């Protein structure tokens, strides 16, 4: 119910746990090169806007442990998946062995848990330039969506991902979002809060880890881009040793904590009124509201 | 006027790029070979020239165009790689800074143990040291041991190029001890506990509290100016920050006079935000007329 279970699978060296590290790790970019192999699956249960239980599955990807959940692991691999997110190293020698076992997946998949949530990841995106990126990108999609179509699933949602920019955000927030039960309230309890302070825009973010969970309606990589530069200063308040609490830029921009489990980023429509009157809405708002 | 110079290769050129043409540390791992002597200018008003001489001439080297320069020079920022070559370089500087001290007295003898990466924590101490040793050795021979030396940790990944070239910058300046002092206690009567001032756009604290500093708090600072920044240029249409942590600590940004930046750690000890932030503020209006003034 608030349990989920969420595969993450993909060739050796495709970088899937580099992911887990940074989105639910703390890990930064960097840190990530001394992550090992993954042997088996490693299991994480990671706590998502305060009762929600993300237990993500990094399956090992290389070969031995790979023709292992395809035949004995079968049925203890897959069922009762919520969420595949398969993911592709795109500087992959193994082009069609690659979608081969996506194949594989969403076969066991189709028997086992027919109602998952498929989403696949173009991953080390920034290992090709950027004049050939969405070529690269949008031929990958055009296999992928029919090899998943076929299998019943598709439409299916991919993503152009990287460990060296914000894209990463991008898709682990559409990802886990899928799974948020509350999302009608969030949705329109945020509606009245934008409503009341008059706010050019209000983005609500899961506290801890930073996804964007919704948003209230120029530059259309903003809310990816929150979540990192949040997350480094986030990370960077660890030298003071105490955790973000509140900030405001010029008159514009405010972003505290809501309930202990998410963050509001608030952006005004001018720069001239006063704290007082607005520091107050936010109060209520807040856990209740 | 800084001198940087040391031995092809070291890092005279990567960290003269990564700094003040702001860029990013990958894009040097490849770079070329700058032999030409090229004197860039960054402004932090007033402005600051930097000049790199290629890193060779058989132990610079007296002569009409050797003495020429270290009359015009302030500082002598000599990088010294530490991949190999340890021990060399070493006798280069002593030489460079023999001639140095008889055109220039005044001169500030600067060296950055450079491209100290991922290389331990107790590795560094061995180099360090001790290195400064075998640069006082050759000191005691031709010259005398009484000498402006400083030693950093320079890693062009790391933060401490730039707490380097600050330390470095700001003995280059104008009254650094009244700049220091007017931040000093003339922001202590207030709840600040730790002020920076900060070129934006590099980002070398050219100048601090009478405090000496804990990179901490250097990071903090730099790091929030990149935050606000950042976050700023995501919607376009003071120039200051105010954020608070759980435990009360304030950390502070506003802006100065052409890209320059106070940013400051108030801790509140009990006292609410907004009277913190109001005295403060009254403290820094002053501050920044002492700015303004010059
Ligand atoms: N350039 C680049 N490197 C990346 C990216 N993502 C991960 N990496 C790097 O790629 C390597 C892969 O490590 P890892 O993330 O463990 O991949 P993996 O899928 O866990 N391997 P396995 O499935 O066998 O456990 C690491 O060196 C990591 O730093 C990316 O987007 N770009
Ligand atoms: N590991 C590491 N390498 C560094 C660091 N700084 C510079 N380098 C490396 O040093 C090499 C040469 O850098 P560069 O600054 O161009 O040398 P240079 O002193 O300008 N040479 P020249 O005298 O020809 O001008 C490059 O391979 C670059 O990656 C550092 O902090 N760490
Ligand atoms: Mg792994
Ligand atoms: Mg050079």
């Amino acid at each position: 119910p608030l349990g989920s279970k969420l595969l993450l699978m993909g060739r050796s060296g495709s970088g899937k746990s580099s992911m887990r590290s940074i989105i639910f790790s703390n890990y930064s970019a960097f840190d990530t090169r001394r992550l090992g192999a993954t042997i088996d699956v490693e299991h994480s249960h990671l706590r998502f806007l305060g009762n929600m239980t993300l237990n993500l599955w990094d399956c090992g990807g290389q070969d031995v442990f790979m023709e292992n959940y395809f035949t004995k692991q079968k049925d203890h691999i897959f069922q009762m998946v919520q969420v595949l997110i398969h993911v592709f190293d795109v500087e992959s020698t193994e082009v069609l062995k690659d979608i081969e076992i996506f194949a594989k997946a969403l076969k066991q998949l189709r028997k086992y848990s027919p109602d998952a949530k498929i989403f696949v990841l173009l991953h080390k995106m920034d290992l090709v330039q950027l004049d050939k990126r969405e070529e690269l990108f949008q031929i990958m999609m055009k296999n992928l969506s029919e090899t998943s179509s076929e299998f019943g699933f598709p439409n299916l949602i991919g993503f152009p991902t990287s460990i060296w920019d914000e894209s990463l955000y991008k898709a682990w927030s559409q990802i886990v979002c899928s799974l948020i039960p509350n999302m009608s309230n969030h949705q329109s309890n945020l509606k009245k809060f934008k409503e009341i302070m008059n706010a050019l825009e209000i983005i609500l973010f899961e506290r801890t880890t930073f996804l964007v969970i919704c948003s209230s309606n120029l530059d259309p990589k903003r809310f990816e881009k929150i979540s990192n530069i949040m997350k480094n200063f986030k990370q960077s308040c660890t030298k003071l040793k105490s955790g973000f609490k509140t900030l405001i830029l010029n008159n514009n921009i405010y972003v505290s904590e809501l309930s202990s489990n998410m963050v509001c980023f608030i952006v005004l429509k001018d720069m001239n009124i006063p704290q007082e009157l607005v520091l107050e809405n936010i109060k209520k708002a807040k856990e209740f509201f | 006027m800084v001198l940087l110079m040391g031995v092809r290769r070291c890092g005279k050129s990567s960290i003269c790029k990564v700094v003040f043409h702001n860029m990013q540390p990958l894009d040097t791992l490849y770079l070329e070979s700058t032999s030409n002597p090229s004197l860039e200018h960054f402004s932090t008003l007033i402005d600051l020239a930097v000049m790199e001489l290629p890193g060779q001439l058989n132990y610079f080297e007296p002569s009409y165009d050797s003495e020429r320069l270290f009359k015009s020079v302030g500082a002598l920022v000599y990088v010294i790689d530490s991949q190999d070559e340890y021990i060399n370089a070493i006798t280069n500087l002593a030489m460079i800074i023999e001639y140095a001290y008889k055109v220039n007295p005044s001169i500030n003898i600067e060296v950055l143990i450079h491209k100290v990466d991922g290389l331990s924590e107790d590795f560094k101490v061995d180099a360090q040291r001790d290195i400064m040793q075998r640069t006082g050795e050759e000191l005691l021979e031709l010259g005398l041991d009484g000498v402006q030396v400083s030693f950093y940790l320079t890693s062009i990944f790391d933060h401490s190029i730039y707490e380097a070239f600050s330390r470095i910058v700001q003995k280059l300046i104008p009254e650094l001890s009244f700049l220091e002092n007017m931040l000093d206690n003339l922001i202590q009567h207030s709840k600040i506990e730790k002020a920076f001032l900060f070129d934006v756009n590099s980002k070398i604290y050219v100048s601090t509290d009478s405090n000496p500093v804990d990179i901490q708090m250097y990071e903090v600072c730099s790091e929030f100016i990149d935050v606000t920044i950042d976050l700023f240029d995501l919607y376009k249409a003071e120039l200051q920050n105010v954020s608070q942590l759980a435990n009360g600590v304030i950390i502070y940004l506003r802006q100065m006079i052409r890209g320059l930046a106070l940013v400051a750690i108030i801790r509140p000890n009990g006292t609410d935000m907004e009277s913190c932030l109001t005295v403060a503020d009254y403290n820094i209006d002053i501050f920044k007329k002492g700015l303004e003034d010059i």
